[PDB]
RNA sequence: CCGAUAACGAACGAGACUCUGGCAUGCUAACUAGUUACGCGACCCCCGAGCGGUCGGCGUCCCCCAACUUCUUAGAGGGACAAGUGGCGUUCAGCCACCCGAGAUUGAGCAAUAACAGGUCUGUGAUGCCCUUAGAUGUCCGGGGCUGCACGCGCGCUACACUGACUGGCUCAGCGUGUGCCUACCCUACGCCGGCAGGCGCGGGUAACCCGUUGAACCCCAUUCGUGAUGGGGAUCGGGGAUUGCAAUUAUUCCCCAUGAACGAGGAAUUCCCAGUAAGUGCGGGUCAUAAGCUUGCGUUGAUUAAGUCCCUGCCCUUUGUACACACCGCC
């Protein structure tokens, strides 16, 4: 056990992972090596822990985004988020079920009569409500 | 007349118990039969998939 | 002692430093002792880095109603070239320089020379 | 009587000097010349 | 083939309780030329079961202070006692250990802290590790009783007290205490 | 006691009591707890930890 | 730390840090460390072994008359990061196991805001006030005392035995010290005398140059003893012999020959401890003219149990109550 970080190390391994993305990659070795030069860590014991942070959140910066961010990621989300815009709506459907209450709200708003809309049965009972208090 | 010695497979570890942790709650079912599996206690380092003995069938049952 | 200490606290500050923290112990025309403490800007305690980035001092002030104790205690600031202050950085102080952005990933050109 | 057989007091916190006690009562509020400072005197 | 102490062959003898069959360690992956090794078999939990427990043996043999570290007055005993033991009964002394291990592991116990009635309250049952456990404590325990303040001599009396144990005939000191602990158990349930 | 008993399949009675308690012995019993000025206003009952 | 979230961003302490240990047949090197190779020997060899074996025997920076850093030393660099795989987890923080690996938690040092009328005025040319200051409470000198014994307690050492004691042989360390301002006092090799304690000459070493390849103990292997307060124990006491010191009586210490006491594993209770650890076991430093049953370190041999819990004992946080706030050693 004890091998929680610190924030000595994250808030590292986060601002070294926005700033250099796209230098960095998800390689241990690699990662510490490019450390050593785009931060004077003054320590090498504290440079392999962030280099190890910094490859664990890049593992998970290529599955799914963090807290950390990344405006390219953001444009990425972006571009790929407005899809499955399916052929047909889920709003058009052929027929539409609509309370005789409704109806007569349609009708007053003069746009009632609509041959897409098929009224139903009110529900009878007024059984809404649940039972008050415990049982 | 005395229930004869059998013996148990522990499937999983419930948990410490005793007040003082010196015993452990465990899963065990029966090569006799699979099917009957309850809820023992036992004492001592007890990692899951070992097999142990029962003196007795049923002694007790309690939840954590 | 409350003005010579912040006169002290403000000298010390002025002429820069990280901060720095004065103690003054002892009895003044009473008998009960007391010790008055003023502090200001960041101060370690512990650790190897304490040697080296603070520094102490401890002087006795002979009065006439007994002996006071006075604790100085200065951390000095961080310098490259070390004359007013230590060489090495704190070693939990990680610093990140920015990147030149100037990436320009265009069309692809070869330029002769 | 305030003491053991021994010499040592039963009652540490019950202080035994007329002109002090445990806690530090300041004299004239820390005014004059040596003396604590006051609020005047930090300002 | 491994030949402990150049002889006693190991893959002639069984484990033949499947309760203890993980947990002994004669087999021919554990088996050793000497009950002697600095395997760092207290690094961590459950370590101990894959260690060979003639190791085991000879390292709970050297005990009530005057020799601690004696491993190798340990190991010459544990040599002894095994040759004893097969010019006696007849058969591998790593099978009669196996047998006293088996015999001498108390199948139960009890254990609470409240008001006990006769010794403790709540009865329970063992963990494997806690048979081998208490099996070699109990077999140390009863040889080092024997060879007190008698001519008998260490290896002599570890000697009967397993061969005494691998039967069952109620006068080697771990099987008495084994019977008083399960009727204790008993009792309590 | 289902065991020994004769009959094939008893329901076992239950012992159905309306304890009452001053704050003094349930406070000292612990069947009610000292609680947060905030959470005095609650009066909704502990749960039953049915699940 | 992650998450929840009227908070966001931080700072001290924790961590990070320094030292130490564990790995580098990779680098720099070494007649104050050596190792291989080779040459002279010395012996077993002769069956003949012959590039045979042993040599801490002598040598090859005797500087012209080999190389090399593996062993040793000490510098810089590396290396370990929960990094890789599987499982659990909000799938986050992290946790479990396994592989490769020298190492997957090596020990320390440092160490916050504060509090304890905690301890030291017998550490001081640190110090206020009081006391004494010539028949001194200054200072010096002689002797005694600090040890004094119906008794109680604490840290300890040695034992109670055969898992042993005695006798002999074999065989292995690492810390670290060593000749002095004052200051008088060093570590010791070698040879000789004595049985020992010791004594007498002759060096070496201000030190990886000499002690010293620290021939340590435990342990290992052989002898005797044989369950007997006994060849266990060595307490008490008699006599004698040496050493240091100006001085040994109230025995300084050491040696030799004698008596041989309790003690046959210890009530109620109670201490310390998780891996090179406990414990067994010796060796240095400090004290020192003489002095270790103490302490501080070092090495050797080397385990059982546990990878949990709040039962006992405490401590911390939150809620709560308060007539306390010099704060329950309170107020009343
Ligand atoms: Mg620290
Ligand atoms: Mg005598």
């Amino acid at each position: 056990m004890g091998r929680v970080r610190t924030k000595t190390v994250k808030k590292a391994a986060r601002v070294i992972i926005e700033k250099y993305y796209t230098r960095l990659g998800n390689d241990f070795h690699t990662n510490k090596r490019v450390c050593e030069e785009i931060a004077i860590i003054p320590s090498k014991k504290l440079r392999n822990k962030i280099a190890g942070y910094v490859t664990h959140l890049m593992k998970r910066i290529q599955r799914g985004p963090v807290r950390g961010i990344s405006i390219k990621l953001q444009e990425e989300e972006r571009e790929r988020r407005d899809n499955y815009v399916p052929e047909v709506s889920a709003l058009d459907q052929e027929i539409i079920e609509v309370d005789p209450d409704t109806k007569e709200m349609l009708k007053l708003l003069d746009f009632g009569s609509l041959s897409n809309l098929q009224v139903t049965q009110p529900t009878v009972g007024m059984n809404f409500k649940t039972p008050r208090g415990p049982v | 007349r005395v229930q004869p010695i059998k013996l148990a497979r522990v499937t999983k570890v419930l948990g410490r118990t005793g007040s003082q942790g010196q015993c452990t709650q465990v899963r065990v079912e029966f090569m006799d039969d699979t099917s009957r599996s309850i809820i023992r206690n036992v004492k001592g380092p007890v990692r899951e998939g070992d097999v142990l003995t029962l003196l007795e069938s049923e002694r007790e049952a309690r939840r954590l | 002692v409350r003005r010579a200490c912040y006169g002290v606290l403000r000298f010390i500050m002025e002429s820069g430093a990280k901060g720095c923290e004065v103690v003054v112990s002892g009895k003044l025309r009473g008998q009960r002792a007391k010790s008055m403490k003023f502090v200001d800007g960041l101060m370690i305690h512990s650790g190897d880095p304490v040697n080296y980035y603070v520094d102490t001092a401890v002087r006795h002030v002979l009065l006439r109603q007994g002996v006071l104790g006075i604790k100085v205690k200065i951390m000095l600031p961080w310098d490259p070239t070390g004359k007013i202050g230590p060489k090495k950085p704190l070693p939990d102080h990680v610093s990140i320089v920015e990147p030149k952005d100037e990436i320009l990933p265009t069309t692809p050109i070869s330029e002769q020379k | 009587d305030g003491f053991d057989s021994r010499g040592k007091r039963e009652f540490d916190r019950h202080s035994g000097s007329d002109r002090s006690g445990l806690k530090h009562e300041d004299k004239r509020g820390g005014s004059g010349s040596h003396n604590w400072g006051t609020v005047k005197d930090e300002l | 083939d491994i030949k402990l102490f150049g002889k006693w062959s190991t893959d002639d003898v069984q484990i033949n309780d499947i309760s203890l069959q993980d947990y002994i360690a004669v087999k021919e992956k554990y088996a050793k030329y000497l009950p002697h090794s600095a395997g760092r078999y207290a690094a961590k939990r459950f370590r101990k079961a894959q260690c060979p427990i003639v190791e085991r043996l000879t390292n709970s043999m050297m005990m009530h202070g005057r020799n601690n570290g004696k491993k190798l007055m340990t190991v010459r005993i544990v040599k002894h006692a095994f040759e004893i033991i097969h010019l006696l009964t007849g058969e591998n002394p790593l099978q009669v250990l196996v047998n006293a291990i088996i015999n001498s592991g108390p199948r139960e116990d009890s254990t609470r802290i409240g008001r006990a009635g006769t010794v403790r309250r709540q009865a329970v049952d063992v963990s494997p590790l806690r048979r081998v456990n208490q099996a070699i404590w109990l077999l140390c325990t009863g040889a080092r009783e024997a060879a007190f303040r008698n001519i008998k001599t260490i290896a002599e009396c570890l000697a009967d007290e397993l061969i005494n144990a691998a039967k069952g005939s109620s006068n080697s000191y771990a099987i008495k205490k084994k019977d008083e602990l399960e009727r204790v158990a008993k009792s309590n349930r | 006691i289902s065991e020994a008993s004769v009959f094939d399949a008893y329901v076992l009675p239950k012992l159905y009591v309306k304890l009452h308690y001053c704050v003094s012995c349930a406070i000292h019993s612990k069947v009610v707890r000292n609680r947060s000025r905030e959470a005095r206003k609650d009066r909704t009952p502990p749960p039953r930890f049915r699940p």
